[PDB]
C-alpha cells in the first residue's frame, strides 16, 4: 500500500 | 507543447550494443523524472527504466537490469538508453515517456510519449530494397519496394508535394524473411505527359535512399 | 504485488457507450492510474488520470466524450457516442516505489460500421524487374469493410497457389481495410501465359482484375 508521489525520486 | 523525439533505433546482432536518444523540449527537462517503455511485436506496453530529474537515481525492470543503463544530459535536454548484450527478445518499439505521477496540479499532471523507435536484435543482416516503378480519366501508378530487412521504410511522392490520393500499403513479410510493400497514388490521366511523378523511398537501416521516376 | 487487471477485449455499437475497467490488486485501492490509448500501429496517447475521488487530468485535445471514474479498487474509462477512431487498445498504467506497472490492455472493437466493397488495383511486372530476371504481380486491395477477404490468383484460367503472399487486412486512416497480395513469378512463367488475374472475394461478391504480358 501507500503510493508514492513519484516513482523515480 | 511538450515534445519527445527519439532516435537511434536500428538493427543489431545478438550480443551487440545500441544507444537510444530522446530529445525533449517544451518544459524544464531537469525538473522531471523520465522513463523508457517498450512494446514487443503483438504484445502490450512494458516498463523498461526510470531516471530521476537529477540523474542520481536509476530504476530498471528485472528483464533488463544489468544490460540496459539509462542516463541523461540536462543541458542538451536529452534522455538516453544504453543497451549492451542485446538479445533477440529485446526486439521491440522503444518509447521514451514523461510520467508526472501525482503532486502536480492541472495540465502539469499530464503524461507525454515519444513517437517510438524500432530496435531489432537478429542474426540476420540488413538488406536494402530494390525499388521498381509500377506504370503508367484517372490512373493509378506506384512503386514496389521489394525485399528489404528490417522495417521500416518511408515512401513519399515528389518529395512531399503529392499527398492527395497517396496510399502506402503495409508490408508483406515473405517466407524468406524479407519484407516488400507498395505505394500507389491516383492522378488525372491528362497529367501523365506533363507532370513527373517520383517516389522517394528511404530505408535507413541499409542507408538506402532511392528516387524512382514512374513513367507511362 | 502491484498488478493492474484488464480484460483483453471489448466491443460496443457505433454511436453507443462503453465503459472499460481497470482493477487494482488488493492493498492498492488508493492508487492513481492513467489511461493511455494506442491505435493499431501507432504510439500511445495519454488520456487522463483517475484517482479514488474520480477526477481527471485530460491530455490536450481529448474530447469530452472521454471521461473517467473510480469506485474502490476499480478504475473506469467511459467513451460515449463511439466513433470508428475510438477503436484502439486501452492501457491503464500506475506506479509504485521505483516501478511502473501496466495492465495488459483492452482492445475495443466498434461494431456495425458501414459495409464497403473493395477497390482492386493489379500491377504487372515492371520492365526493370524483368531485366533483373525476376517478376512480381502486385494486387492492392483497399476500402473494404469488414476486414475479411479472400484472394485467389489465376494463370490464364487455372488456379495458382505457388508463389502467393498476402498480408492480413489492416484498417487504414479512412477506417476501411486494406490488404495486398503478391504473386512471385519467373520472367518465363510471366511470358508463357496469356494473362494472370487477381480475384478478390468479399461478402460473397468477387472483384477480378487481369494483366497481360
Amino acid at each position: 500500500p501507500l503510493q508514492p508521489q513519484q516513482p523515480f525520486p | 507543447e511538450v515534445q519527445l523525439l527519439e532516435s537511434g533505433g536500428g538493427l543489431v546482432q545478438p550480443g551487440g550494443s545500441l544507444r537510444l536518444s530522446c530529445a525533449a523540449s517544451g518544459f524544464t527537462f531537469s525538473t522531471y523524472a523520465m522513463s523508457w517503455v517498450r512494446q514487443a511485436p503483438g504484445k502490450g506496453l512494458e516498463w523498461v527504466s526510470g531516471i530521476s530529474g537529477s540523474g542520481g537515481s536509476t530504476y530498471y525492470a528485472d528483464s533488463v537490469k544489468g544490460r540496459f543503463t539509462t542516463s541523461r544530459d540536462n543541458s542538451k535536454n536529452t534522455l538516453y538508453l544504453q543497451m549492451n548484450s542485446l538479445r533477440a527478445e529485446d526486439t521491440a518499439v522503444y518509447y521514451c515517456a514523461k510520467f508526472s505521477g501525482k503532486d502536480c496540479s492541472g495540465t502539469s499532471c499530464r503524461d507525454y510519449w515519444g513517437q517510438g523507435t524500432l530496435v531489432t536484435v537478429s542474426s540476420a543482416s540488413t538488406k536494402g530494397p530494390s525499388v521498381f516503378p509500377l506504370a503508367p480519366g484517372t490512373a493509378a501508378l506506384g512503386c514496389l519496394v521489394k525485399d528489404y530487412f528490417p522495417e521500416p521504410v518511408t515512401v513519399s511522392w515528389n518529395s512531399g508535394a503529392l499527398t492527395s490520393g497517396v496510399h502506402t500499403f503495409p508490408a508483406v513479410l515473405q517466407s524468406s524473411g524479407l519484407y516488400s510493400l507498395s505505394s500507389v497514388v491516383t492522378v488525372p490521366s491528362s497529367s501523365l505527359g506533363t507532370q513527373t511523378y517520383i517516389c522517394n523511398v528511404n530505408h535507413k537501416p541499409s542507408n538506402t535512399k532511392v528516387d524512382k521516376k514512374v513513367e507511362p | 504485488q502491484l498488478v493492474l487487471t484488464q480484460s483483453p477485449s471489448a466491443s460496443a455499437s457505433l454511436g453507443a457507450s462503453v465503459r472499460l475497467t481497470c482493477t487494482l490488486s488488493s492493498g492498492h485501492s488508493s492508487y492513481v492510474i492513467a489511461w493511455h490509448q494506442q491505435q493499431s500501429e501507432k504510439g500511445p496517447r495519454y488520456l487522463m488520470k483517475v484517482n479514488s475521488d474520480g477526477s481527471h487530468s485530460k491530455g490536450d485535445g481529448i474530447p469530452d466524450r472521454f471521461s473517467g471514474s473510480s469506485s474502490g479498487a476499480e478504475r473506469y474509462l467511459t467513451i460515449s457516442s463511439l466513433q470508428s477512431e475510438d477503436e484502439a487498445d486501452y492501457y491503464c498504467q500506475t506506479w509504485g516505489a521505483g516501478i511502473l506497472v501496466f495492465g495488459g490492455g483492452t482492445k475495443l472493437t466498434v461494431l456495425s460500421q458501414p459495409k464497403a466493397a473493395p477497390s482492386v488495383t493489379l500491377f504487372p511486372p515492371s520492365s526493370e524487374e524483368l531485366q533483373a530476371n525476376k517478376a512480381t504481380l502486385v494486387c492492392l486491395i483497399s476500402d473494404f469493410y469488414p476486414g475479411a477477404v479472400t484472394v485467389a490468383w489465376k494463370a490464364d484460367s487455372s488456379p495458382v497457389k505457388a508463389g502467393v503472399e498476402t498480408t492480413t487486412p489492416s484498417k487504414q486512416s479512412n477506417n476501411k481495410y486494406a490488404a495486398s497480395s503478391y504473386l512471385s513469378l519467373t520472367p518465363e512463367q510471366w511470358k508463357s501465359h496469356r494473362s494472370y488475374s487477381c480475384q478478390v472475394t468479399h461478402e460473397g461478391s468477387t472483384v477480378e482484375k487481369t494483366v497481360a504480358p
